[PDB]
RNA sequence: GAAAUUGUUGAAAGGGAAGGGCAUUUGAUCAGACA
RNA sequence: GGAAUACUGCCAGCUGGGACUGAGGACUGCGACGUAAGUCAAGGAUGCUGGCAUAAUGGUUAUAUGCCGCCCGUCUUGAAACACGGACCAAGGAGUCUAACGUCUAUGCGAGUGUUUGGGUGUAAAACCCAUACGCGUAAUGAAAGUGAACGUAGGUUGGGG
RNA sequence: AAAUAUGUAAGAAGUCCUUGUUACUUAAUUGAACGUGGACAUUUGAAUGAAGAGCUUUUAGUGGGCCAUUUUUGGUAAGCAGAACUGGCGAUGCGGGAUGAACCGAACGUAGAGUUAAGGUGCCGGAAUACACGCUCAUCAGACACCACAAAAGGUGUUAG
RNA sequence: GCCCUGAAAAUGGAUGGCGCUCAAGCGUGUUACCUAUACUCUACCGUCAGGGUUGAUAUGAUGCCCUGACGAGUAGGCAGG
RNA sequence: GAGAACAGAAAUCUCCAGUAGAACAAAAGGGUAAAAGCCCCCUUGAUUUUGAUUUUCAGUGUGAAUACAAACCAUGAAAGU
RNA sequence: GGUUGCGGCCAUAUCUACCAGAAAGCACCGUUUCCCGUCCGAUCAACUGUAGUUAAGCUGGUAAGAGCCUGACCGAGUAGUGUAGUGGGUGACCAUACGCGAAACUCAGGUGCUGCAAUCU
């Protein structure tokens, strides 16, 4: 016998494929772990496991969240890679030009971009255009702006929004809500 | 505790700046190794002086082979042994050819008569009893007769296989 | 030697994985003390003959 | 209908299975419970030297 | 003789009923097994760990 | 019934030192903290105002905030398997810096100065600790020191 | 035209139950594989 | 005085009897022996000889023999229990569907989204098409009257993949 | 006034220099807090280990417990009742204690060879009717932990003091 | 110390049984020996992990090749069937 | 303890000794001596606002408590409280 | 070195009994118009530094002093204790193995140290 000092059989616990069964995200996978198998390069490594995450994980990057980061400094070439997809927003009056490299463009997000010169690349085309993922710059969406994450930790004094179907008043703000009725969360 | 060593053992009173050359003592002790010896030395030093191992060093460790080990000596004991309902001193008498072979029958006779497992006996002196007539213990002096003879009636002669075909005789 | 490097030298060793001595333990209970007759604690250039039966 | 009435057997290797987790270290702890009297002060002191750097790029 | 500044320890005892504190010491010397051995280099921080688990 | 009340337990927990009683000596609130000082926390019975609960004696902690007789200290209190942070409003009488980091303050201005003496000799440092060695080997002489030999000695009763 | 359960015939075992596990003797039966 | 010996320990000293195993399937490594060419016991068995070609070996089965083997299900700290149910066999025989939901996941589209109340249409309860609305989302906060989200590269600082 | 048990510390989130911000504070550019700029790398600051660390969501069963060594309360006591720390049983077979939930040993994939543990080796029954020194003779001897009980008090039985 | 007395219960009966007396009893020592699902080495199954491999012109890419460690289980969860 | 008419064991007066052997509503345990006890003087902070914190804890509530902030006040020569 | 004012540590500074203390200082000491307080100018308040005194305070020294402080292989590796065994014993209890380890006792040494400012044969 051996005292074991972990538990055995455990299992990574990280996703290994996607959970999708679209071919087409197969064969991107397929592509990238080569890629990521001989180029040791950190930014394919990266990108084969972006393609693996849920709808969850790949929260969509607006078009003006991309704007924004070709205004870092020296980042205004760069060709800007969304691992998921990509959403048009009316709240920019100024798009500037770049590349971008999605899984997806939304009808609107795709028009902007080329409204203002730009390109929608896939992301087979940007390994095509740069194996090591050389002037790439990749964004993320906000993962945690999700209705979903507002009720998590809910407990006295989390300030966390309850679980509620119907609201107003006479839902859930009267005892235990306001020091005049019992007490305060 | 086994077949008996006997052990020169030195140790001091490890060194301080303010006493160094710390005092010497040695004891001799029956062990059956080395390891048991020192063991022993350090508990009967914590029974006598202030030191512990911890705060103290063995200095040699050397075994004293019997002067004339193929000469029979007549051997008186002392000894302290703890009993069921308590402690006494005892001497014995022992005649045998080695100290260590004294003191294994020793042991042996006090686990057969005193029920005193080795942790009880402290062996306080074995030393050679030098003139007869100091031999006390009438169980040796049976042996220091002149010209001393006995026969060994009985005798009882190991048979090799589970039958026998004549009819034993315990002749001599 | 317990050289400079030591932690490293025997942290690269795996656990020496040794058989149960082959003259047996030469104690009739081994949960005693070396000095009582069993077979734990520091037993001291005593270790050799036993490793060696297990290796 | 007697019944045990309490006992902490078994509670601390229950406790050792996930845990007793080290307290969690954080550079900037938060300002909670500070006096207000220092604290509203430094309000206004840390906006004054973000003012100072500024103009330290003009 | 200068002290042995190296030792080798074997874990002769098997593996449950053991108490917590030693549990771990010999987790932290590597012998989770019986007849597991491993060298050891004598300081008094790892003395009082080979303190810890001498009846095992 | 049982009875669990703040103080419960602590009878010679927030005793007074023999012959210590009395008023406490000056220097206590000449004593000076800033934040992130580590205090230790005795309690004194003598100052019923600003007291620790009993938990928090001999505890370790960090001041956190300052204000006119008291400091505020953080200590970490674990309750079922993990650890939460409690905030302590004490008053000064129960609270002395704390020696701690003292070895490891020694330890840090004299690491630096035996590196700069060292590097500007051409290095040869070492300044890590390193625990109790086994010792080396060593003659000791017999010169006025022979063995002197003792044996076991009798039972004896003298009462 | 199953099963429980029954008759016949054939085979076999049976000193206060029977049935079961590992193993092999003996009897019966059978697959495969040589070329 | 000079040896021997025991005891303990070491030898990368030599050598005999016995047992189990023979995983792998071109080559590739580290070496060993040789002046050499070659050779080898060096990253896992080959060589030589014999017997049967069959119920011989092997499987199944019944029996005998050695050792072992308490009644299953259940509630229980604890059941083989002098706790319960169960004589036997077949066939029925127990987490379902619906309304509204939480976390997660797949998919469509995305600041929107949802054709299927209805209408159009049809090879007719299907498939295909669709106007107006409505729903949820895109604003919050107050009991309410009400008011309603850029000092700034939509901020400073610390860690941060790329 | 212990032993065991217990809080904190053992660096880059560190240390030193220069001298900015404020409405707090000072007699005071005094301080306090937060900073801009500068100096020193991994013997960068004890040991050992590290089949890595950190984090989030959701949901099952459970919410009769019982036993052993040690501490320990009530009770004459109890295979009784109630706590403490650990280890077990429950949920677990395997070797041993004949038998046995909890003891000892040791924790289970299917197998081969070897070595063992606890416990054993007259015969049942694998394994010395082995070696050695004593002790013991019982007209209800004795025979191995947990364990299946025996006491005061006695013996001119015998042994050694 | 061992032994004996002290020492009385109900079916017949238990050092486990037979039996054992310079023991096959009690104390103590020394060797050898026996045998666990444990330890060591090997084969095989599975689990988990780390590597390697999309170059056609044949057959599995959730695949193929190398390597290591691990394997008890009620209530219960998930997985592959 | 030693003293003073009625005055006695116990009345009021005085000196000495007095580490607290007293008192601080109440149970007990802490604590306290130019006080936290006794006498006197002045008062209403036992007030206003709304947060944080500690014990109990789920780190809910309630009870009780702590240390600040913002008032308005008390008292003291004042620091302060 | 003395003394004083304000101290820090808070008996090695306290307690008991005696002896000694130069200069300065402190003190005791004199007065009751005034502010102020008492049953009482004892305390407290003011005035004098004049009219007196080292008696007291205060400082120091003495004592096989009480106390207190410090130390030691004095006691004691004792008591207690963490760990171990199919250790002993009917039990109560005890011994051993690897560690940690007091208190009393006994003996020796000691009796305030010291910061700021002023002052003084
Ligand atoms: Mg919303
Ligand atoms: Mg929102
Ligand atoms: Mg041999
Ligand atoms: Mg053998
Ligand atoms: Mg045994
Ligand atoms: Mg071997
Ligand atoms: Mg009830
Ligand atoms: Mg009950
Ligand atoms: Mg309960
Ligand atoms: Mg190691
Ligand atoms: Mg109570
Ligand atoms: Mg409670
Ligand atoms: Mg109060
Ligand atoms: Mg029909
Ligand atoms: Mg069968
Ligand atoms: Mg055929
Ligand atoms: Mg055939
Ligand atoms: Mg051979
Ligand atoms: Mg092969
Ligand atoms: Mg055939
Ligand atoms: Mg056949
Ligand atoms: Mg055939
Ligand atoms: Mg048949
Ligand atoms: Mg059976
Ligand atoms: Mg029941
Ligand atoms: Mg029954
Ligand atoms: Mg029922
Ligand atoms: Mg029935
Ligand atoms: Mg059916
Ligand atoms: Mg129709
Ligand atoms: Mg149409
Ligand atoms: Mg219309
Ligand atoms: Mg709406
Ligand atoms: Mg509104
Ligand atoms: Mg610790
Ligand atoms: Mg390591
Ligand atoms: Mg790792
Ligand atoms: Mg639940
Ligand atoms: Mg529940
Ligand atoms: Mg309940
Ligand atoms: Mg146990
Ligand atoms: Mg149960
Ligand atoms: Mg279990
Ligand atoms: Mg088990
Ligand atoms: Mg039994
Ligand atoms: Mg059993
Ligand atoms: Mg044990
Ligand atoms: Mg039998
Ligand atoms: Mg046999
Ligand atoms: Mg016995
Ligand atoms: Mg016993
Ligand atoms: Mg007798
Ligand atoms: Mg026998
Ligand atoms: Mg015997
Ligand atoms: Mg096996
Ligand atoms: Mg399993
Ligand atoms: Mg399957
Ligand atoms: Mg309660
Ligand atoms: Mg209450
Ligand atoms: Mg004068
Ligand atoms: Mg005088
Ligand atoms: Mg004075
Ligand atoms: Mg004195
Ligand atoms: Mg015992
Ligand atoms: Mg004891």
């Amino acid at each position: 016998g051996i005292d074991h000092t972990s538990k055995q059989h455990k299992r990574s616990g990280h996703r290994t494929a996607p959970k999708s069964d679209n071919v087409y995200l197969k064969l991107l996978v397929k592509l990238y772990t080569f890629l990521a198998r001989r180029t040791d390069a950190p930014f394919n490594k990266v990108v084969l496991k972006a393609l693996f995450l849920s709808k969850i994980n790949r929260p969509p990057v607006s078009v003006s969240r991309i704007a924004r980061a070709l205004k870092q400094e020296g980042a205004a070439n760069k060709t800007v890679v969304v691992v998921g997809t990509v959403t048009d927003d009316a709240r920019i009056f100024e798009f500037p030009k770049t590349t971008v490299a999605a899984l997806r463009f939304t009808a609107g997000a795709r028009a902007k971009i080329v409204k203002a010169g730009g390109e929608c690349i896939t992301l087979d085309q940007l390994a095509v255009r740069a194996p090591k993922g050389q002037n790439t710059l990749i964004l993320r969406g906000p993962r945690n702006s999700r209705e979903a994450v507002r009720h998590f930790g809910m407990g006295p004094h989390k300030g966390k929004a309850p679980r509620i179907l119907s609201t107003g008043r006479k839902f859930e703000r009267a005892r235990g809500r306001r020091r005049s009725k019992g007490f305060k969360v | 505790m086994a077949h008996f060593k006997e052990y020169q053992v030195i140790g001091r009173r490890l060194p301080t700046e303010s006493v160094p050359e710390p005092k010497l003592f040695r004891m001799r002790i029956f062990a059956s190794n080395e390891v048991i010896a020192k063991s022993r030395y350090w508990y009967f030093l914590q029974k006598l002086h202030k030191v512990k191992k911890a705060s103290g060093e063995i200095v040699s460790i050397n075994q004293i082979n019997e002067a004339h080990p193929t000469k029979v000596k007549n051997f008186g004991v002392w000894v302290r042994y703890d009993s069921r309902s308590g402690t006494h001193n005892m001497y014995k008498e022992i005649r045998d050819v080695s100290r260590v072979a004294a003191v294994e029958t020793l042991y042996q006779d006090m686990a057969a008569r005193h029920r005193a497992r080795f942790r009880s006996i402290h062996i306080l002196k074995v030393a050679e009893i030098e003139k007869t007539a100091d031999v006390k213990r009438q169980y040796v002096k049976q042996f220091l007769t002149k010209d001393l003879k006995f026969p060994l009636p009985h005798r009882v002669q190991k048979s090799t296989k589970t039958f026998s075909y004549k009819r034993p005789s315990t002749f001599y | 030697t317990v050289g400079p490097h030591f932690k490293q030298a025997n942290n690269f060793l795996w656990p020496f994985k040794l058989s149960n001595p082959s003259g047996g333990w030469g104690v009739p209970r081994k949960f005693k003390h070396f000095i009582q007759g069993g077979s734990f604690g520091n037993r001291e250039e005593f270790i050799n003959k036993l490793v060696k039966s297990m290796n | 209908a007697k019944s045990k009435n309490h006992t902490a057997h078994n509670q601390t290797r229950k406790a050792h299975r996930n845990g007793i987790k080290k307290p969690k270290t954080y550079k900037y702890p938060s300002l909670k419970g500070v006096d207000p009297k220092f604290r509203r002060n430094h309000k206004h002191a840390l906006h004054g030297t973000a003012k100072a750097l500024a103009a330290a790029k003009k | 003789e200068a002290q042995h500044k190296l030792v080798f320890v074997v874990r002769i005892k098997g593996i449950n009923k053991i108490p917590p504190k030693p549990r771990k010491v010999l987790q932290l010397l590597r012998l989770t097994r019986i007849n597991s051995g491993t060298f050891v280099k004598v300081t008094k921080a790892t003395l009082e760990l080979l303190k810890l688990i001498e009846p095992y | 019934g049982k009875s669990h009340g703040y103080r419960s337990r602590t009878r010679y927990m927030f005793q007074r030192d023999f012959r210590k009683h009395g008023a406490v000596h000056l220097s206590t609130y000449l004593k000076v903290y800033k934040v992130g000082d580590i205090v230790d926390i005795k309690a004194n019975g003598s100052i019923q105002k600003g007291m620790p609960h009993k938990f928090y004696q001999g505890k370790t902690g960090v001041v956190y905030n300052v204000t006119k007789s008291s400091v505020g200290v953080i200590i970490n209190k674990m309750v079922g398997n993990r650890y939460l942070e409690k905030r302590l409003n004490l008053r000064v009488e129960h609270i002395k810096h704390s020696k701690c980091r003292q070895e490891f303050l020694e330890r840090v201005k004299a690491n630096a100065a035996k590196r700069a003496e060292a590097k500007a000799q051409g290095v040869a440092v070492q300044l890590k600790r390193q625990p109790a060695q086994p010792r080396e080997s060593r003659i000791v002489s017999t010169e006025g020191n022979v063995p002197q030999t003792l044996a076991p000695v009798p039972y004896e009763t003298f009462i």
